[PDB]
């Protein structure tokens, strides 16, 4: 199985530097080309750079809109690729993926991370708080039941949510954060059968990592 | 600079219709060596990272569907989707090899389906946020299209519009729908002062707004 995972997003002042990492394995990294692809939140997809393969002797390439500003290299010996990247401004905050690139004669991007997202501001980390959603003094008996979790004034994003560990994810919608006031919030719903709640337990499970936040918020009848 | 440009910016197509959509380069990608186009299609579905699916212009990566077919050569491409799916739903980008690489701006596809009315509940603020002194109140509008709607709230029967906040998802890959969330924000020392919180749906599905509401003096 081919996976790359990057690391290293977060929230940095504007000015300041981060370097990402991206883990790989699954395939002979040396033979590849390695490349870098940023994404702002809500637009497209933009190639920032290239590090080639041991044949081309490792040397790397960069889009003008950072060339001179961000650098790449690679750890050969343990398959993990790097972006450093310096004197950042508020256009930096995105995606940031990497990709795995040419072999020499395939032209084509076969493989990309999950992604880490950086944020380049002056607010503050600020932890979420979490807030059970659970019906008021609503019918209930009508076949299946919506339960939720409030995820309120958190900073940088992102926040992760999933219903019990993950096991509930059909039924599931979770809303994109909403900015206000320098502070994110936003919400999740789960869907499941009335026979399911409360006699099953259902519990939103929450993390912020920038505040290394982990919270699991059991949602109760009342 | 080899500039790429894609068209549509979007476009909905309905589950099993085809779908057509373009890609411009500045220059020609035809590789003369080789004599093969260096354009390749990449995936994005919601909340996802790029899946190439595409690659030379016109070869399928092994596991994509059959029903995806790159097309042209020199400055003109063009991606077609056969019998599309609701799984379809997604922004589709281009991206040049042939010095070194850029992509085009994405297409995004929606896929159109059938009117549905929306499912609302709404949940009073917890006691752990009231402890703290605020209080949200949370409509959500779950599983309608099409994607306009109108949420109003009215506290003891009279509209409130400051403090509102709404969230749509993106479309759902399974059924084509969309869901929204609806957040009033009060202080506790308002939220105090009334008794009834309604969130009223209005959507082309019907003439008559779904109306959900509690009452703080039967919680
Ligand atoms: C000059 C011909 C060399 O061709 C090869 C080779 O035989 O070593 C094979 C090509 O597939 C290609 O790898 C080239 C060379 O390394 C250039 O490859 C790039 C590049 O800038 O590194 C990357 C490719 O994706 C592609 O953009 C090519 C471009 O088509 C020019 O050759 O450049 O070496
Ligand atoms: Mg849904
Ligand atoms: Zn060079």
């Amino acid at each position: 199985e081919v996976k790359l995972v990057e690391s290293g997003g977060g929230l940095v002042q504007s000015g300041g530097s981060l370097r990402l990492s991206c883990a790989t394995s699954g395939f002979t990294f040396t033979d590849y080309y390695m490349s870098w692809v940023r994404q702002p939140p809500g637009k497209a997809l933009e190639w920032l750079g290239f590090i080639r393969n041991k044949a081309n002797g490792y040397t790397t390439e960069y889009s003008p809109s950072v060339k001179g500003r961000f650098t790449i290299s690679r750890d050969n010996s343990q398959s993990i690729l790097y972006l450093q990247m310096n004197t950042l401004r508020a256009e930096d905050s995105a995606t940031y993926y990497c990709a795995r690139d040419h072999d020499g004669y395939y032209e084509r991007f076969s493989y990309w991370g999950q992604g880490t997202l950086v944020t380049v501001s002056a607010a503050k980390t600020t932890p979420p708080s979490v807030y059970p959603l659970a019906p008021g003094s609503a019918a209930q008996t009508n076949s299946m039941v919506t339960l939720g979790c409030l995820v309120k004034g958190y900073f940088p994003e992102p926040v992760t949510v999933t219903w019990n560990s993950g096991s509930l994810s059909s039924g599931v919608h979770t809303f994109p954060a909403v900015l206000q006031s320098d502070l994110y919030t936003l919400s999740s719903s789960v869907t499941v059968p009335s026979s399911t709640w409360p006699s099953e337990t259902v519990t939103c499970n929450v993390a912020h990592p920038a505040s290394s936040t982990k919270v699991d918020k059991k949602i109760v009848p009342r | 600079d080899i500039v790429m440009s894609q068209s549509p910016s979007s476009l909905a197509v309905s589950a099993g219709e085809k779908v057509t959509m373009s890609c411009k380069s500045s220059q020609s990608l035809l590789n003369s060596r080789t004599r093969k186009n260096y354009l390749a299609w990449y995936q994005q579905k919601p909340g996802q990272s790029p899946k190439l699916l595409i690659y030379w212009a016109s070869t399928r990566e092994s596991g994509v569907p059959d029903r995806f077919t790159g097309s042209g050569s020199g400055t003109d491409f063009t991606l077609t989707i056969t019998s599309v799916q609701a799984e379809d739903l997604a922004v589709y980008y281009c991206k040049q090899s042939y010095n070194l690489r850029t992509f085009g701006g994405g297409t995004k596809l929606e896929i159109k389906r059938a009117d549905a009315a929306p499912t609302v509940s709404i949940f009073p603020p917890s006691s752990e946020q009231l402890t703290s002194g605020g209080a949200s109140v949370v409509c959500f509008l779950n599983n309608f299209y099409p994607k306009d709607i109108n949420v109003k709230w009215k506290i003891d029967g009279s509209e409130r519009q400051n403090g509102v906040l709404n969230s749509w998802t993106d479309q759902d890959s399974k059924d084509s729908t969309y869901s929204m969330s609806s957040t009033l924000t009060l202080t506790k020392d308002e939220y105090e002062r009334h008794n009834s919180y309604t969130c009223e749906a209005t959507h082309k599905t019907s003439t008559s707004p779904i109306v959900k509401s509690f009452n703080r003096n039967e919680c």
